[PDB]
């Protein structure tokens, strides 16, 4: 299962 | 169908390539997140719609023995076998609320 501000 | 729970959330989906979550459906924002129930099949789904243009982006299945995984208090994800879900929860309450039905779901399958 993946582990941020700049995706969000 | 009949909603079990309602919470807010922002919906993520996991680009694999690029190893990176990205918005369901493309659109930023915070979603109404429900789980419905479908009494006649005793079958459940996530259904979630964008608060502002209400667009659905995401409308998926639950399976019988699904590993709902809770990364954070905040942070909960579940895959199949096209996708990886994720969903970044506006408080821990909106959380706790989702991932109960969610449990539920899963026992009563």
């Amino acid at each position: 299962x993946p582990p941020t501000e700049d995706e969000l | 169908e009949q909603s079990i729970c309602q919470a807010r959330a922002a919906v993520m989906v996991y680009d694999d390539a690029n190893k990176k979550w990205v918005p369901a459906g493309g659109s930023t924002g915070f979603s109404r997140v429900h789980i419905y129930h479908h009494t006649g099949n005793n079958t459940f789904r996530v259904v979630g719609r964008k608060i502002q243009d209400h667009q659905v982006v995401i409308n998926c299945a639950i399976p019988k023995g699904l590993k709902y995984n809770q990364a954070t208090q905040t942070f909960h994800q579940w895959r199949d076998a096209r996708q990886v879900y994720g969903l970044n929860f506006g408080s821990k309450e909106d959380a706790n609320v989702f991932a109960s039905a969610m449990m539920h779901a899963l026992e009563v399958l």
